[PDB]
């Protein structure tokens, strides 16, 4: 089907303009067109075939600028275009797609740690605000199964948050859902099967490698098989029926290593490793660019 | 440093 797992942005020392995209059928690595802006702490999505960066900030020798930005790059053309800006800068911000539609949750503003959500509208190309969340959440987890939006831990601006809240688009309303086991900010959250995982993160002392994940029906959280590096601002992805963990923090080192989770055996494998290590990338999956 | 991204803030 020639899908590849894209990652867009993310920091090493400085805030990075990288493209570069995975195919897990042969294990290589291109490098595309470079992001106009370089972003760290933002959030890659796809819809219609286009990749999706949102947010974000430019972490540079010289500035510290928060991104309201949304930016469109086009496989066929390995180009990118800019789009409708979001109404706030988010950095750190989480981003889930329901129906076409782009939900951009939370994020910081310089010291601001924001409750606010917005949602896209591609062909409009327009920005609204929608419902805030319960919790302001920046590092925050989203993702969105059965047409549902979930914002996952993060930090509030005081704590490290195990919470977790669901959006409900027809009555444009959050509720509280079961809190996770283990307090996370920064962690990948995605959607595999019926169930949201919540990998690595930041507990308020360690970085961490445990997985949990969230059955919907049951409400309940359940530990997996830990990944073999502790990680936060990881990037996070699905591809197959298997999770992809890509770089993150470990707290000594900005890591390279790509790991792989497979449900039906519950473990992980280290597949590839990245040109460079990095945190707070922007991951997403989609076409191969031609 | 920020710990949870390994960014330096000043």
């Amino acid at each position: 089907v020639g899908r590849l797992i894209y990652t867009a942005g993310g920091y090493f020392r400085q805030s990075l303009s990288y493209l570069e995209a995975y195919n897990p059928s042969n294990g290589s690595w291109l490098r595309l067109a470079d992001l106009q802006v370089p972003r760290s702490g933002l959030a890659g999505c796809v819809v219609g075939g286009l990749l999706y960066a949102v947010g974000g900030r430019n972490n540079s020798p010289d500035g510290n600028t928060d991104s309201s930005a949304l930016d469109c790059y086009n496989p066929m053309t390995n180009q990118w275009s800019p789009c409708a800006s979001m109404s706030v800068p988010r950095n750190r911000i989480g981003v889930g797609v329901i129906d076409g539609h782009i939900y951009a949750v939370g994020g910081s503003h310089g010291c601001i740690h924001h409750s606010s959500v917005e949602r896209y509208e591609p062909e409009r190309d327009e920005w609204h605000l929608v419902a805030p969340m319960l919790t302001r959440r920046i590092g925050v987890g989203v993702a969105v199964l059965n047409r549902l939006l979930y914002a996952v831990g993060g930090f509030d601006g005081t704590n490290r948050l195990n919470s977790a809240e669901c959006y409900y688009p027809e009555r444009n309303e959050w509720r509280m859902i079961t809190p996770m086991n283990t307090i996370r900010s920064g962690a990948g959250v995605c959607v595999l099967h019926n169930c949201i995982y919540a990998a690595g993160g930041y507990d308020g002392q360690d970085q961490l490698n445990s997985v949990e994940r969230y059955d919907v029906e049951t409400e309940t959280w359940t530990f997996v098989a830990p990944m073999r590096h502790h990680r936060s601002a990881l990037g996070i992805t699905v591809h197959q029926g298997k999770i992809y963990v890509l770089g993150g923090y470990d707290g000594h080192t900005f890591l390279d290593s790509v790991e792989c989770y497979d449900p039906d055996s519950d473990t992980w494998s280290e597949v590839t490793r990245m040109t460079s290590g990095r945190s707070g990338v922007g991951v997403a999956v989609t076409m191969e660019p031609c | 440093l920020d710990e949870e991204t390994g960014e330096f803030l000043p």
